[PDB]
């Protein structure tokens, strides 16, 4: 899932 | 990796990690300096420090597994690195939820040049 890059 | 952490973030905050927490403040992204802007930003700071203390590992790429038991995240049992990386992510995901209260849109897409100075872990 989307993450804090 | 970013895959598991993002799932946790969605689960705990109801927000998609990208783009909600991928350009937030000074530490929720790739940047690494300056005074965290708020509580959410400090969550990312602490997360960097946690990953920063896993020298023997590969945080962003190593895949791990976990599951929810009674509504609370439970890191399964993988390699030492997998369990430690999972824990670092769990702590951040929960930190984000605890502070949704003060999440500010104005810190989204935050310019990195506005962040200067090293803040030691």
């Amino acid at each position: 899932l989307a993450i804090y890059s | 990796s970013l895959l598991e952490f993002g799932k946790m973030i969605l689960e705990e905050t109801g927000k998609l990690a990208i783009p909600s927490y991928s350009s937030y403040g000074c530490y929720c992204g790739w940047g690494g300096k300056g005074t965290p802007k708020d509580a959410t930003d400090r969550c990312c700071f602490v997360h960097d420090c946690c990953y920063g203390n896993l020298p023997d590992c590969n945080p962003k790429s190593d895949r791990y597994k976990y599951k929810r038991v009674n509504g609370a995240i439970v890191c399964e049992k993988g390699t030492s690195c997998e369990n430690r990386i999972c824990e670092c992510d769990k702590a951040a995901a929960i930190c984000f939820r605890q502070n949704l209260n003060t999440y500010s849109k104005k810190y989204m897409l935050y310019p990195d040049f506005l962040c200067k100075g090293e803040l030691k872990c």
